[PDB]
């Protein structure tokens, strides 16, 4: 992403993502 | 037992690291194909077949990640840091744990394909620490350890 926050943030929603997966 | 996960997490990073990396070679970094049957060696490979699904559903997200961080590697520390706390400042569950640990292994990678080698340690230190300092160590071990990520 633009900013290392946001890129943090972006990896957040991932994990997210992950969590309601696996 | 918080301490106990966060010495238990070098293990599985380890060995998140070298399956991820294997089963990317099923399609180099040399570092990642040494020095691993326990516990969480098999965490470890559970986690990386998560992860390797994760990191072809999200590659250039994962890659567009890799512009802030130098190509001598000089803020691997100050990258890998904001961008995990920035992660980690919304909560805490087993699928942002996951999505650290890619991070970390995509790190470890990208700075050895820039030529910075003996670098694999520091990453799994890195992890290591940051997990420690920053309630996921007890975390996870409020879940059950990290063996619980078994289920
Ligand atoms: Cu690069």
């Amino acid at each position: 992403s633009s900013t290392m926050g946001q890129v943090g943030r972006q990896l957040a929603i991932i994990g997210d993502d992950i969590n309601r997966r696996y | 037992s918080e301490e106990q996960v966060a010495q238990d997490t070098e293990e599985v990073f380890r060995s998140y690291v070298f399956y991820r990396h294997q089963q990317e070679q099923e399609a180099a970094d040399p570092e990642m194909v040494t020095l691993p049957s326990s516990t969480m060696g098999q965490v470890g490979r559970q986690l990386a077949i998560i992860g390797d699904d994760i990191n072809r559903r999200y590659d250039s997200e994962f890659q567009t990640m890799l512009q802030h961080l130098q190509p001598t590697a000089e803020n691997a520390y100050e990258y890998f840091t904001k961008i995990a706390t920035s992660l980690f400042e919304s909560g805490i569950n087993w699928g942002r744990v996951v999505a650290l640990l890619g991070f970390g292994y995509r790190l470890a990678l990208h700075v050895y394909q820039h030529g910075l080698t003996g670098f694999l340690g520091q990453v799994t230190r890195f992890v290591v620490d940051f997990m420690l300092h920053h309630s996921i160590a007890r975390w996870i071990a409020q879940r059950g350890g990290w063996v619980a990520a078994l289920n």
